[PDB]
């Protein structure tokens, strides 16, 4: 698996680490007393849109039709 | 040597000398210390997962 966009989100567990993703080539592997990565090692940024009820729908669909 | 001024320049080493001999041994326990935070900072490190 490619290694994941540098992403300088981290949470430190026992010291401050000052983990900088620039610094090395592979990100080195995240030890539990060390530090915690940020969320979605393979993930981009996207809007999305929650789906309104059915029933909700079908109460747009008929105003709208009776208003045309 | 007879110059007094002479022989205070060689008497002023022997008392550092006799100093050194004593001080400069701390840097035994520095290497002590150093070696000794070497290791606490690999254990600490060890990878668990
Ligand atoms: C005699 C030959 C030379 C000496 C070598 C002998 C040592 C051999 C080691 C035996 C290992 C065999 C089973 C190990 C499996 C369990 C560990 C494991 O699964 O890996 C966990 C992990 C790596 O996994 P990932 O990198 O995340 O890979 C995941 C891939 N999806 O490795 C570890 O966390 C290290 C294991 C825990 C370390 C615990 C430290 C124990 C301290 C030992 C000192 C003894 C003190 C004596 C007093």
């Amino acid at each position: 698996a490619p290694n994941p966009y540098p992403n300088g989100i981290h949470f430190d567990r026992v010291f401050p680490t000052h983990y900088d993703p620039l610094a090395e080539t592979n990100r080195t592997k995240a030890n539990l007393q060390l530090i915690k990565y940020a969320p979605g090692n393979y993930s981009t940024l996207v809007v999305t849109s929650e789906k309104l009820p059915r029933p909700c729908i079908r109460t747009i669909q008929n105003y709208r039709r009776c208003q045309m | 040597y007879i110059s007094s001024v002479a022989e205070m320049m060689f008497d002023y080493t022997a008392c550092l000398v006799f100093y050194i001999r004593i001080l400069a041994q701390w840097i035994r326990v520095v290497l002590m210390v150093v070696t000794f935070i070497s290791l606490s900072h690999y254990v600490s490190d060890f990878d668990i997962t």
